[PDB]
RNA sequence: GAAGAUGAUUAGAGACCAUUGUAGUCCACACUGCAAACGAUGACACCCAUGAAUUGGGGACUCAGCACGUUAUCUGACUUCUUCACGCGAAAGCUUUGAGGUUACAGUCUC
RNA sequence: UGUUGCUGUUAAAGGGUUCGUAGUUGAAUUGAGGGCCUCUAAGGCGCAAUGGUUUAGUCCCAUCCACUUCGGAUUGGUGACCC
């Protein structure tokens, strides 16, 4: 792109070879807040981006109405890193380039277990969970080997993404709204990392953050 | 009134442990409350747990580590089997990895990976995470 | 320590860290769980260095919880004095 | 702390200043989640900290703002006339940056605004009217020190300290004592002689 | 809950968490025994022989200073009461409202006690005849 | 239908009453419970400022002899009446939640 | 700005700790003083 | 005061309004059981946090070893936070006083 | 049609209330035992011994006296406690 000025911590850092990978961003808890963070730590030839929904949005006025676009976009990498944006502009490109700036700003990793098989790597989710926005909620349920991707072709796409390649799923509430079984589906995935199971516990140790590590190249970056 | 015993005991686990609480009061006590309590310490779930006596009925008090996720009650104590250990496995718990059911059995009260080992079905009594 | 194959080998892409407070997961998503570090202190008063480590979780300061329990964990280890 | 020989322990003189000029006592309301700080109540209905209990918390917020090297990037904030004479003689000496008067929205969260600025900490005079501040400090990972009137809420406030925020002479107090130990762990300013400079510096004037 | 109608109270009385005879009670068990079938002579129901022993002698419980409670002790000397306390009182009560609406058709209160305390009192029939301490012919009216 | 209003424009909790007397209404003699009836105390006077003044002169016995009486009166009103002579008015949301108890 | 100068030998400082100049409090904040590992200072 | 009568209002008007007026409105004894009979929230039971009040009981000469009030505590009722915690819900809203503890779906009964 | 696995404040749907039989559901107690030997098997909020000049400490004491926020002093001291 465009030559780029970093104005967050994580930026100069990730501009620099310090932070080398989106882990260390993840395993101490930081926002990202810039999209270039995402493409200089993961290379292209990873990450994909697709658009799940463009659409019109109308907003009422007297005489002639406004118009203008929603878009969602889904992003990430089948080695387990997904993220999905949603954005609104006046015009259809405008909407399309928003939509992949928030996008890869909302990126979360996936843990991926076993169904009671062990060979290999990861190739299903490692519990049931589910996720909701507005009336549907899902329910992802872990299946054997070689079950493939049984949902519909909406939530398909958002599986493949996350490097789920085995599961069973059924969905609630009204689905044919699309915008909202995206975030749905999207929260689901989500939620592995946030229920506590037994072979994750063992009093894991902390250590310090990237930056107070490197608080000093951050006082230098300054200057 | 209350019609289940274990009901009783196990939605003030579940509430606390939603709330972090690492104690919980339990208001009766039955010889069937010990023996579910006793084999999730054996795993790792709980911290001690005594019993008091007001000689009429004991309270039980319990220290959480906060290493639970949820403790059920399956309550119409439905018949599992040999065979029906997979079906009760799958569809009330969220893994097979980690998921333990508890049942009853003549020989005592034990986890479904105990009753298989031992060849013996039973009446179902209640899970945990 | 994390999900391990048939071959011993780790899968996972990080293990998350540890609310000491409740023992559960510290999620990437949560930005309110935060790691507050306090730097010991001998005689003379000469820092050690920074040693020891806190970590809190966002759903500590959902209802502020957070200083109940800091104290608590603080207490135990001898930092914070009580009479 | 231990190992240690009673270091950073409440003295003779140190309560002799509390008690003068008045920042033992807190606000008369009873609290809404500092219960326990109280010890007691008045025959004059105001409820008296316990100062074991705000020493305790003084030291530990020391060890936070001793734990960042860069002094900067912890900030103080007041939006109350009483504390904001005190921030200005404290980010002389011990180096932290601050904003003061009022705080503004997006300084801790808005990219396009040249008042941003990412903190590794955050002080506050009150939480209650601080309370912006103390939100954008929960969206970013930023721990939290608060001087807590009994009354005041704690919503997202990590570590509290309990304070009287009434009137110059409490507020001066307690960041004068913060800075006093801060210095004497790092530059190493011996606790053998009074400390160099007087409280009353710290204390608001109008110009 | 109260069986009939609304209400919850927690009015209660508790009990000793020493069962053994207190230091100051030096009396036997006989002596106890002997004061409770003395009272009973006058009509007094067991209810009222606990309360004039506890205040009188300083007796923590009858059961605590004797083997036995205070029916047990009237029914081994033959001079325990066919009818138990609680049905006895109800069938009395009963009776005092049917007075009051002979005379009065207007009130509509003591009308719908008289069913309650009517059912009450049935239920109470049933049990004392499933549990033998009735005849099995026993019926109100 | 939506719960406009969580007392339902009343005093009266739920699960205490669910019955409060009539009350005619000083305007159009409409009824209404006393609850929902939209209470005001007047302190009407009986001599205007003007006239007060002329009044007072030709008294001596009165005025500055013993302060003027006052009629008083509770108003209770219908709602549909209130609203018309301006003396209740719509308010925002946040407005509508206040109240002022029964002090003026 | 630097019109503010709040410079002084004690002044206010050691004079509110009591030369001789005195302090007075509730007895509640007496109670605490006498039963704390410090004691009551000198002229409370 | 339905019905009815008369006068207006109106293009038309027992209309809404005004003056009247029967049944009815009241009581006793019989029927009727038809309401937005609503909290549009079935009953019993457990767990569940923030603050300030109110209503009863309890605790620390002459209807009179009394009555009221304040501080603090407790049990039982009705509800407010117009700073109600978690959570739930499509949202409005609901919060120990549930529509919360529910796809991690099972306390009990019934319509 | 929701037994597994439905909903009923406002969307179709809690009966105006209470009593009450069939029917459905119903609290706690009887109690599932022990010893000696080996094993560095662990923990120890038990403990005789004996170790440790600040090669590690705090109370007491010594010297100052500092009106009040200095100290050091050695064998200190079966003291306290630590490997």
């Amino acid at each position: 792109k465009e030559e780029w000025v970093p104005c967050t911590k994580l930026g100069r850092l990730v501009k620099e070879q310090k932070i080398t990978s989106l882990e260390e961003i993840f395993l101490f808890s930081m926002p990202i807040k810039e999209h270039q963070i995402v493409d200089q730590l993961i290379k292209e030839s990873d990450m994909r981006d697709e658009l799940m929904l463009i659409v019109p949005v109308q907003k009422a006025t007297s005489a002639g109405q406004r118009t203008r676009f929603k878009a969602f976009n889904i992003v990430g990498d089948g080695n387990g890193h997904i993220g999905v944006g949603a954005r609104v502009g006046k015009e259809v490109s405008l909407a399309i380039r928003a939509s992949m700036i928030a996008a890869k700003l909302n990126v979360v990793p996936i843990r991926r277990g076993y169904w009671g098989n062990k060979i290999g790597e990861p190739h299903t989710i490692p519990m049931k969970v589910t996720g909701k926005c507005g009336s549907v909620s899902v329910r992802l349920i872990p299946a054997p080997r070689g079950a493939g991707i049984v949902a519909a072709p909406v939530p398909k796409k958002i599986l493949e993404f996350a490097g789920v390649e085995d599961v069973y799923t059924s969905s609630c509430g009204n689905t044919r709204t699309r915008g909202n079984f995206i975030m749905a589906t999207f929260y689901a995935l989500r939620k592995t990392y946030g229920f506590l199971t037994p072979d994750l516990w063992a009093e894991t140790e902390v250590s310090r953050d990237p930056t107070d590590e490197h608080s000093d190249f951050l006082t230098m970056g300054s200057k | 009134t209350m019609m289940s015993v274990l009901a009783n005991a196990l939605r003030c686990i579940a509430s606390a442990e939603r709330r972090g609480k690492r104690q919980v009061l339990i208001r009766p006590s039955s010889k069937v409350v010990v023996k579910f309590l006793q084999v999730m310490q054996k795993h790792g779930y709980i911290g001690e747990f005594e019993i008091i006596d007001d000689h009429r009925a004991g309270k039980i008090v319990v220290n959480l580590n906060g290493r639970l996720n949820k403790c059920g009650a399956i309550c119409p104590r439905f018949d599992c089997t040999t065979p029906d250990f997979e079906k009760w496995v799958k569809n009330i718990l969220p893994s097979r990895q980690f998921g333990f059911v508890v049942l009853t059995t003549s020989l005592g009260i034990m986890d479904h990976e105990e009753a298989r080992a031992r060849n013996t079905g039973g009446k179902v009594l209640g899970f945990f995470y | 320590i994390g999900t391990y194959n048939e071959e011993g080998v780790n899968v996972d892409l990080y293990i998350p860290r540890k609310c000491h407070a409740t023992n559960n997961l510290i999620t990437s998503y949560d930005h309110s769980a935060v790691q507050i570090a306090i730097a010991n202190v001998d005689a003379n008063g000469v820092l050690n260095g920074t040693t020891t480590t806190f970590c809190i979780a966002g759903y500590l300061r959902r209802q502020a919880e957070s200083d109940h329990a800091i104290n608590h964990l603080a207490i135990s280890k001898g930092i914070i004095r009580i009479k | 702390v231990e190992s240690g020989a009673k270091v950073l322990r409440m003295k003779e003189g140190d309560v002799q200043k509390l008690v003068a000029m008045h920042c033992h006592l807190g606000t008369k309301n009873r609290s809404n989640a500092m219960k326990k700080y109280i010890h007691s109540r008045t025959k004059e209905g105001t409820n008296i900290i316990d100062l074991h209990m705000t020493w305790e918390k003084l030291i530990l917020a020391a060890r936070v703002i001793a734990a960042v090297e860069n002094p900067q990037d912890v900030t103080v904030c007041s939006t109350r006339l009483f504390g904001q004479r005190a921030i200005f003689k404290f980010s002389q000496l011990v180096g932290t940056s601050f904003l003061a008067g009022r705080f503004i929205p997006g300084t801790f969260t808005n990219q396009i605004q040249k008042k941003f600025m990412q903190p590794r900490v955050l002080l506050v005079t009150d939480p209650r009217t601080d309370h912006q501040a103390l939100r954008e400090a929960s969206l970013v990972n930023i721990p939290v020190i608060a001087f807590c009137d009994t009354d005041a809420p704690l919503e997202f406030v990590d570590i509290a300290i309990p304070c009287n925020n009434r009137g110059r002479y409490s507020i001066s107090m307690m960041y004068w004592l913060l800075a006093r130990e801060v210095l004497r762990l790092r530059g190493t300013i011996p606790r053998s002689v009074p400390w160099d400079v007087k409280v009353d510096l710290f204390f608001y004037r109008d110009p | 809950v109260r069986m009939q109608g609304v209400g919850h109270g927690k009015s209660a009385s508790s009990l000793p968490f020493c069962r053994t005879p207190p230091s100051w009670l030096k009396i036997a068990s006989r002596d106890v025994i002997d004061a409770v079938c003395k009272l009973a002579k006058k009509g007094l129901t067991p209810s009222r022989i606990g309360m004039q022993l506890r205040d009188s002698m300083g007796i923590a419980q009858v059961k605590n200073v004797t083997g036995r409670k205070i029916l047990r002790i009237l029914k081994h000397k033959g001079m325990a009461p066919e009818i138990p306390e609680d049905l006895y009182c109800l069938i009395k009560r009963a009776t005092e409202m049917r007075k009051h609406l002979e005379r009065n058709t207007k009130d509509r209160d003591t009308k719908f006690r008289l069913i309650l305390v009517e059912s009450r009192i049935h239920r109470l029939a049933r049990y004392y005849k499933r549990v033998k301490q009735l005849p099995p012919t026993w019926k109100y009216e | 239908m939506t719960t406009k209003r969580r007392n339902h424009g009343r005093a009266k909790p739920p699960c205490s009453r669910g019955r409060t007397r009539p009350v005619h209404c000083f305007n159009c003699g409409r009824l209404a419970p006393k609850d929902k009836a939209v209470g005001r105390f007047v302190v009407r006077r009986m001599l205007d400022q003007a006239s007060a003044r002329d009044v007072a002169e030709a008294s001596n016995v009165y005025g500055a002899g013993f302060p003027m009486p006052k009629l008083y009166m509770k108003q209770r009103f219908c709602i549909a009446c209130a609203i018309h002579s301006r003396t209740v008015r719509a308010r925002p949301t946040d407005m509508r939640k206040r109240r002022f108890t029964t002090k003026v | 700005e630097r019109e503010r100068r709040m410079d002084y030998v004690p002044e206010v400082s050691h004079v509110d700790q009591a030369i001789q100049d005195g302090v007075h409090v509730d007895k509640q904040t007496f109670s605490m003083l006498k039963r704390m590992e410090t004691g009551v200072p000198r002229h409370v």
